[PDB]
DNA sequence: ATCAATATCCACCTGCAGATACTACCAAAAGTGTATTTGGAAACTGCTCCATCAAAAGGCATGTTCAGCTGGATTCCAGCTGAACATGCCTTTTGATGGAGCAGTTTCCAAATACACTTTTGGTAGTATCTGCAGGTGGATATTGAT
DNA sequence: ATCAATATCCACCTGCAGATACTACCAAAAGTGTATTTGGAAACTGCTCCATCAAAAGGCATGTTCAGCTGGAATCCAGCTGAACATGCCTTTTGATGGAGCAGTTTCCAAATACACTTTTGGTAGTATCTGCAGGTGGATATTGAT
């Protein structure tokens, strides 16, 4: 049985998590769910080229967390970074303070 | 018919999405020539991976990615 | 194990699989433990946002469930969405009820 | 030979009623077959007798209409700036150009 | 004996515009004054972030490739009243030519 | 010894001829009214767009000025990649 | 002996290959790439020579420069369309009026 | 009296380039300003093509690019007659290194 | 203002294409100390370049006057087009298999590759002579426009 | 057709910066040789899934008839947008000096790679009811378009 095997990992069953931590009593068809996976691949591809960018011109090989900032302020417009550049700020601190 | 045998009034349908009142004779053509490129471009880049992975049959990544690199990217298919 | 790295950040998003995810990729030689999960916060953050007004979306027309209209309905209706994907297309979406002005019965008010 | 009067939805509404009805809509319009006959027409003429997966060809009629949508919003602009109403194949090419399509 | 209009030359409305042009065309140089258009470099950076400098290349390409949009927008626009009927350029052309394009909404 | 006086409405720094001039080049005969100052204003949203980009990479390299490639890498990255300059 | 002269060539195979791992791409580089490579970089170049060429002739100057580069690869089909969203350093445009700009009819 | 402090190598073509100039107009010169945009025409293409590949490896879960996907990825690049000839152009020499030494 | 004639939009009705939740399952995706590898910031610190005033000067922008002609609103008008409305061909479908052929596998040598020598070379400084083209003066033919 | 008045071809020359042309050093890069280590051709076959056929139905299409009026086409007419004319300012040009703040050499450490061994759970693969909806039923009356 563990022939066919080959795993398509997706993001789906995080999304769904998600889905609910706003909106905790909601229903989302399988192929609006298909959307929600095809979106996070495009916006992390996006990014990580970006910061994946942003190494060679610093004539740079380790992706640090800055260059991830950078990636996402190039990358998100107007306000809508502004909340992610935070967001994220945010999470690399706690993990800091973290084991 | 293939080409041709794309309907003017579907021709009709599509346009009636985009907000068109009224539609020209000519147009029914012009799409058809307008909608063939886009095809030819579209699936010459598909088939291109095909050929790549060694396949006869064009799969749903092998479009995805032409879509992409062509630069009218897709959402939801790529599973 | 004992405990999440993504609970070490309070998300639903795997810390872990983004860290080897960006390395599949090549996207460098060496990766600094900050970065997977600053992208995840981001990533999460933004799938979170649309879903916000998507499942906003769901009350206005009577449905429970989220269909891709919803989606699309979600995306387009914003500003700082629409641009992010003024070169996108979501499948199934269709297109924001927009009848141009000129149109309208009785030559043009 | 007559009918005394009858209803003719004088012509242009069913058109207004028709983008009201179809603006709303999400699934696709055109049929599936002869989209597939000209999906699999054209395709031959890069590699020979070949086969699409059951998406692989939706996918297409996704972005193919999606593209034309769009493609005919930009038509009646300019249609709409020759202060028309009708998309005269003019349009069509102007808004080509435009994109960076003839250009 | 009082028939004859004046004397000095004048050449047609846009007969200039013609012999221009076919001017601006034939070459290549940079359009807008250089030091006036750099101040603009300099001033709209300064308000996204203070203390700053500019190579002394680097607000060249910024003109450089910002004439070349214009000059290539501007030929989308000619196209557009062309298209509408017309020899003159008012905005909306412009306008029409970013909507297409897809600058704006 | 420092310069740095006040900075404001450069845009008419693009002034009607040169404006004008683009106009020629365009291969444009007749010329609106409300053109010139139209087109000042996308001049800026333009420069407004590729100056955030060319900074956010001097603003990151932890540099304090616009260094050629900069601008460049913002150009290609929003679409226009220029020949020419550096890179 | 050199890479180049190797598989008959002006481009450094030497060169590219540097620029193929260095570069990040993927981790393994092949061997006929960077060949394929040069060579195929080296074949542009020349395609685009030999274009600007002609121009610089066609205004009777023997040093090419950017002009009649973009006069090569504008009035040019396949290369414009590798270079559509691309643009040229004192680049010029290509000399060209619409009609109904031109006067008839007195 | 010069060296002053080693300045990080820049390099480019600009030989490699007048090289097969020479070649196609043997009494015909060229700028800076001309070949600097040539430079970038290497510049440009090449990582457009790296790119383009590098897709390609992680498209079929590869993690070398041959030779094979540089075709492809000048086949999708390189439009027409274009892709044809250095498609051939590519392999020639390629041919001419498989069959050395 | 009158009211036939449709299309439309509300709760209320039920069945199935479709999401919801559990049990069985096992290679892999992930996390953890360890012992060792090097990117990268951090300071001294040369050296290049940009910000800056200088003054000359001069080409090019300003603004105003005067008209020639292109836009705008004018009514128009003949045939192009939506509507209806008759069929009726031609998608839709599911129903359920021939059968590829893509998926999956375990091999196994050519191919990649990381390690230590080796040898050229292409790139910068610096140094010093040619040489194409912008650019000014000047002398025939071109185009435009008032006749 | 000829006259007149500006802008321009067409070759002519200076003159200098912009190319191209030596030495000379010289650091990295490129190449040679074997050693290691492995990603993927190369056939074999499973099984999810792709290709017409089957077999009634009629939904969606076309060829159809009539006008309802939008494209284009002139007609006029107010006035903007171009050509020109007179000024002058601010752009442009060429060095010149602090002095920034960038770049490269030299150091030593926080953080990360590369192993190696056990731990958790996301995809797979079913069996079964769950469930909001996605398309008929009345019934209502606004949106349409005759009077
Ligand atoms: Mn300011």
């Amino acid at each position: 049985k563990k022939r066919r095997k080959t795993r398509k990992e997706s993001y789906a069953i995080y999304v769904y998590k998600v889905l609910k931590q706003v909106h905790p009593d909601t229903g989302i068809s399988s192929k609006a769910m298909s959307i929600m996976n095809s979106f996070v691949n495009d916006v992390f591809e996006r990014i990580a080229g970006e910061a994946s960018r942003l190494a060679h011109y610093n004539k740079r090989s380790t992706i640090t967390s800055r260059e991830i900032q950078t990636a996402v302020r190039l990358l998100l417009p107007g306000e809508l970074a502004k909340h992610a550049v935070s967001e994220g700020t945010k999470a690399v601190t706690k993990y800091t303070s973290a084991k | 018919d293939n080409i041709q045998g794309i309907t003017k009034p579907a021709i009709r349908r599509l346009a009636r999405r985009g907000g068109v009142k009224r539609i020209s004779g000519l147009i029914y053509e012009e799409t058809r020539g307008v909608l063939k490129v886009f095809l030819e471009n579209v699936i010459r880049d598909a088939v291109t991976y095909t050929e790549h992975a060694k396949r006869k049959t064009v799969t749903a990544m092998d479009v995805v990615y032409a879509l992409k690199r062509q630069g009218r990217t897709l959402y939801g298919f790529g599973g | 194990k004992a405990k999440t790295r993504s609970s070490r950040a309070g998300l639903q998003f795997p810390v872990g699989r983004v860290h080897r995810l960006l390395r599949k990729g090549n996207y460098a030689e060496r990766v600094g433990a900050g970065a997977p999960v600053y992208l995840a916060a981001v990533l999460e953050y933004l799938t979170a946002e649309i879903l916000e007004l998507a499942g906003n979306a769901a009350r206005d027309n009577k449905k429970t469930r989220i269909i891709p209209r919803h989606l699309q309905l979600a995306v387009r209706n914003d500003e700082e969405l629409n641009k992010l994907l003024g070169r996108v297309t979501i499948a199934q979406g269709g297109v924001l009820p927009n009848i141009q002005s000129v149109l309208l019965p009785k030559k043009t008010e | 030979g007559g009918v005394k009067k009858p209803h003719r939805y004088r012509p242009g509404t069913v058109a207004l009623r028709e983008i009201r009805r179809y603006q709303k809509s999400t699934e696709l319009l055109i049929r599936k077959l002869p989209f597939q006959r000209l999906v699999r027409e054209i395709a031959q003429d890069f590699k020979t007798d070949l086969r699409f997966q059951s998406s692989a060809v939706m996918a297409l009629q996704e972005a193919s209409e999606a593209y034309l949508v769009a493609l005919f919003e930009d038509t009646n602009l300019c249609a709409i700036h020759a202060k028309r109403v009708t998309i005269m194949p003019k349009d069509i090419q102007l808004a080509r150009r435009i994109r960076g399509e003839r250009a």
